[PDB]
């Protein structure tokens, strides 16, 4: 109807120009009335972790989702025996701004707990990886502009200098509209001078984790709670906030800026209750969407440099139930990098390039033998991975014309892979996104260390972040993983009506 | 919605630093003059112009 | 000043209305436009008028 | 699914790369025939007012709702005899272009009457405002383009040269795939010398009024019209078309240029007309979305210089309706800038800081008195804002890296917040978007001076947007507001169809 | 609400911080076990046309829409006489890249054919018309992004160094999240001097074709192929996949270049087989949509420049279907650089400004002729265009600021104008986008050069796109345009249902 | 004198099938033509279909 192989039916489609009749109804929105805002200061605070406690003004007042806590601070830094002289300023005019997102990624954990039940995720190892992943334009240019944001592209601040594109610089070079290097953000200064600094300001950071959202959307505001509470648990070293460039500062490896010591004052955290109107009732208990990312490591001592290649593999974990997606990268040397306050200050985030990679699910091994490193960028962009081609994998070739001068390679960031589990790694039938329980996989994995001139010494990362529901009813909140049954999952009657590039939409 | 409103439209005077100043004047009214403009004819009495 | 009879302009949509916006000018052969220019001493006064059609008209 | 709290129902949905077999069928899309567009040629041109008149070609023609005008103008510059010399050419290479957008902001304001029931807008501050959003990079480059389309970043101009970034420069030095700079834009030189410039060229504007849209987004046209007309009244000054660089002056300084002339000719309004095809017919009386742009402004005496902050309250004014969305900024007085034209040449468009605002809507006092600027700038963000929160709240600090200096700031832009309605005011009960009659509000809001250089006079502005529905029929030009009654918003039957983000789409 | 010129309905929506009540439900995602991937080595490349051979495994394994095709290779320039000059490095930082897209660029035609009926699209000129078109930023920085795929801008490469949006440059000088110019693209350099170089690397090229996709979302795969082969064949010229800067090169027109050779070694190409579930089995027979470009090619003997108009005429053809698409871009010719060598690395890829079209479909003359350049822009963009009015019609006033030079003028990229017949043109009525019937069209237009620097020669395109759906079942490939009858057609019951947009984007 | 191309037939309504038809690309008359010599030389012969 007519005419392919098979008929297939026809329907008439009017030109945008012109409907020009068709049911127009007038639609009317309506949420309740006085949402408003309360500071709470934070008694208990310290160097050592921050704490806030808040009641809400009752039952019954929807707590809006979006949170954050700004937070004042002074630092000072002091001149560095015997690299000197070290002539002029202390602080460098493109060379040394905030690290990014700071407080989040000096956070050694971060808890919050709703209404009785604890929530809490890792930041320091989790964030500089979850950070590329579901950001286009305007969505990181958005909320997440309050901290700074501008990612660590280049495999060492060394070679940066003096770039257009450099990670950390004034915001006067930069392209209109588009996100800003981390320099721009405001550091009211005291004084500085060789041999000193001081400077001073107030940071916005956004809580990350769930369900609370750092996200460009939005959705309905958690409720009904009586108690809510936020412990930042800080890291003990605390001078990874500022980030160094290695170029001013030869050639022992002693550095200008060692050493420091920053301070806190009394941080506050804002979040909003909005009040539903009377007549439309909200029922006694609410059942949301709840997520949760834990992390697994190992560590390696066989050490590659400054451009040799190897292979790896993970060691054995045992996950409670397949798992949404997930995140496998190598990433230089976390133990290695906290000795030394030089190290702290002056080392990017970057992960060294993914040659190859293998993997083993339960009971099959060699899942994606041959997809060429490049074939896993492929998917993902379409998990949303954010970034080009050619620096995912990225090694740089920039030539240089004198007789004669050897032309340089450049360091770059390399590819963090992701993978939800449905859509690549192949599934037992009767096994979804949610149904419990278990399951063992191991990874293995070949990199390649692309930077020139540290030698890395590698570990590697495997998060997890699991799907499942949460209730939340007045008196207790509970939740389950593994939500679905094995014999529900099969022979669930499939629906064409919801489409599939909504999914991604959700989270986050 | 009475029978009839009459409004009064007068321009002070404003000099550039360069000294001039131009004879419009232009106004957002804090509150509507007519509740329903569709049933008035307008028109004006006793307007007046410096030629000098 | 105006000496009579009535002279009316119309009124068209139903905009409740929120601007008074009025400009003069003076024009010479050839005919251009020249915004005209207020005196250090003068002030420039006009005066308006609405009526109700149904008085005036059946 | 079931097996949580409460049992869930449930769905399973196929992944893309297979469906396979879902039930496709084959669409025409039909819309016809003959597409057109006519040059209507402005009658009667001169300096002080442009005016068009033209009457759609033929019966039951319905006509598209992008339309703008061209205007081919002439322009000489003239040095100033003091501060020479006076060495270099008057224009120089990233020091100056034309204002964005040019002939609407020199507009005092312009009317057109669809079908004899008369609609106009006031584009001259409306604009700088209405401007910064809600546009993205997509629409941005899109139809936007053809008119000198980029913000304005800095303070003052003096600094900005010159950045990558800067405002007012050259083609090159724009980065691939982004918002061109104001020095684009290609209009001949016909001399450039020490004490002459004159330059010609042609300009593209959008008619900047709804219905009419400049978002790249088709909807219906307004068929069945029997005369539409426009007007345009230039605004006295016509210095404002050009933009400068405080720099050039310098030292004095009066800036070398000393003048300017601005001459045009016929420049013509571009319509298109499609007609539908004689099968489909049009219904006789059809109905359509209108909005409203209105403003209200307030003057004062007391000034800041240069980072003195201070409290401004409003002036109490009514508006027929509740309005869909409200916008409420500071900025540096109209009043003044206007004398003395070299100011009005090289002075910029950027607002005031906002430190917290605090309205008082119909019954209600403090609204948002405890929310942290901070606070301000998420909402909306989601609204549309698309600058980074580092413009917002404007003030960097750049370092200088050589002893002995001090380091200097720089100011971007005001805070230009705005509070959908029903979404961040909080409508009382039985009362919505739609609704009449009147109400009253005014905002008493602090702010600050952050330009480092100007005493900065201040006025505060309230842009609003109604929302009605117009009846155009032959020959009727029926318009309303407040269309809904206080019974039907009271128990209107919701939906769980629609959702807040295509209500998002419809403006625009 | 029924307070209207015609009494409209009314709903309710809930603002998005509350719903908080409506259906939820769990989505389980369910996806074929067993992904696989594989790389296809080239049976039997060559160095004239190579070609591979893949057969799906059986009738039930589902293989995916996006294929691509990586290849490595090395290179070898060396000095001539008599130019020199010849110094400094052969190669220079910022003068020297592949043209976008390298193997794209110079095949003359690739074949694929599917299940035994074979489908094929010419390469070398029609990939161009397509590739500004369809994509967007967040798309261009996606797939497309492992091609060397940044669009020359200028209308020369002399002009652009150095610009930090110049089309060939180095990654640093390239701003933050943007998209990266071409001279980015890795490959190491094993020697570079005077009189010599070599270099050597993996370039991949993502087939173009459809079925075959190249834009972000997954449609359902070619399933249940037989036996699938592709085979390219290439220009014997091939000294076009690299592309040079003219400043380098000196006066009297010689050449630092000429001449040199490539190589390459056996290449090859990814597939990727997904295999259903147990219970979920794949129809019989399917249906897949059908696309087939077209080019049309007119040369004359007359010549314009360096910047004078002229009007030409194409030549007339006969339409079996009205097209989808058509695209219309006249550029500088073919006849020309194939002949001699450093015009041919050197030239760019850009096209002569169009100052208006006049256009005849059947029985008709004198579509668009009153229509303003300006006005096709925006058509234009509205299909997707996505390029700024100041490049389309390309020319910039780039102003000099020394006493006392002329001011140099750029030319500037190109234009390439494209219509939808439904939406643009408009067919008379029982006539639709899919009907077969004999239209012939023939399409006068003017056009003006614009690079200051060379004569034109100049031949006009037109490239037409009909729409069909084609069949696959094993083993068969029914495939037929217009599906589609005139009393069917007409018919037409037309659904407010489908919005225009969604069916935008399944392009094309 | 022997590099290949495509050609597109132009379209063509018929009323009833044709019991057979016949394709050839041949060289064009126009030249053939122009010329007395031109004219005598040329013979009848076509182009080799290569698809």
């Amino acid at each position: 109807m007519s005419n392919s192989a098979i008929p297939l039916n026809v329907v008439a489609v009017q030109e945008p120009r012109l409907e020009l009749n068709n049911e127009r109804t007038w639609v009317v929105v309506k949420g309740g009335q006085q949402v408003t805002y309360y500071p709470f200061p934070s008694t208990s605070f310290s160097s050592n972790q921050f704490n806030f406690i808040c009641n809400p003004p009752s039952a019954q007042t929807v707590l809006d989702r979006l949170v954050f806590i700004q937070v004042p601070y002074d630092i000072t830094f002091t001149a560095n025996p015997s690299h000197a002289g070290i002539t002029e300023n202390l602080l460098q005019p493109g060379r040394d701004a905030f690290r990014a997102f700071p407080i989040s990624s000096i956070t050694n954990t971060l808890n919050a707990t709703i209404n009785g039940f604890p929530v809490n995720i890792e930041l320091a190892q989790i964030i500089h990886a979850l950070s590329r992943y579901h950001t286009p334009l305007k969505v990181k240019n958005g909320w997440m502009s309050m901290q700074p944001s501008f990612e660590d592209n280049y495999q060492s601040y060394r070679d940066a200098d003096g770039a257009n594109n450099n990670p950390l610089g004034v915001f006067t070079s930069a392209a209109g509209l588009s996100e800003l290097p981390r320099g721009s953000y405001t550091m009211n200064v005291v004084t500085n001078t060789t041999t000193t600094a001081r400077i001073t300001g107030v940071l916005y950071e956004q809580v990350f984790l769930p369900p609370f959202l750092w996200d460009g959307e939005q959705a309905g505001g958690l409720a009904n709670l009586t108690s809510l509470t936020f412990n930042w648990v800080l890291n003990n070293n605390l001078a990874r906030i500022w980030s160094h460039s290695d170029i001013t500062n030869d050639v022992s490896g002693n550095s200008t800026i060692g050493s420091m010591n920053i301070s806190f004052q009394q941080p506050s955290m804002y979040l909003g209750f909005v009040t539903p109107r009377l007549n439309i009732p909200i029922p006694p208990r609410i059942t949301y969407p709840y997520f949760k990312l834990s992390r697994y490591t190992t560590q390696f001592q066989n050490t590659l440099a400054p451009n040799a290649s190897s292979t790896f593999k993970s060691n054995v974990v045992q996950l409670d139930s397949i798992p949404r997606k997930l995140y496998l990268f190598v990433k230089q040397s976390d133990n290695v990098i906290y000795q030394n306050l030089n190290n702290q200050i002056t080392t990017p985030d970057v992960f060294l390039q993914i040659n190859n990679l293998n993997l083993t699910w339960n009971n099959q091994q060699g899942i994606l033998s041959g997809a060429s490193s490049q074939n896993l960028y492929d998917f993902s962009v379409q998990n949303g991975y954010n970034k080009t081609w050619s620096e995912f994998n990225g090694v740089t070739q920039q030539f240089n014309g004198v007789s004669g001068q050897p032309t340089k390679v450049i360091g770059l960031e390399g590819g963090i892979v992701c993978l939800e589990l449905g859509k690549d790694v192949g599934l037992r039938d009767d096994e979804a996104e949610g149904v419990i329980g278990n399951f063992n996989l191991q990874v293995q994995m070949t990199v390649t260390n692309t930077n020139q001139y540290v030698t890395v010494t590698p570990d590697m990362y495997i998060v997890a972040v699991y799907d499942g529901t949460l209730v939340i009813s007045n008196t207790s909140a509970m939740a389950s993983i593994g939500v679905a049954s094995k014999e529900e999952v099969l022979n669930a009657r499939i629906t064409h009506g919801v489409s599939y590039n909504e999914l991604q939409r959700i989270y986050g | 919605e009475p029978d009839t409103v009459y409004y009064d439209i007068l321009i002070p005077f404003k000099p550039n630093d360069q000294g001039f100043s131009p004879a419009i004047f232009q106004a957002q009214l804090t509150q509507p003059i007519v509740h329903n403009p569709s049933e008035y004819f307008l028109s004006v009495v006793r307007f007046s112009i410096p030629t000098q | 000043v105006a000496t009579g009879p009535w002279r009316l302009i119309d009124m068209f949509g139903s905009v409740p209305i929120y601007m008074v916006d009025l400009y003069v000018y003076w024009t010479d052969q050839t005919g251009g436009q020249y915004l005209i220019n207020i005196p250090p001493g003068r002030i420039l006064t006009c005066k308006l008028v609405f009526i109700k059609k149904s008085l005036s008209k059946y």
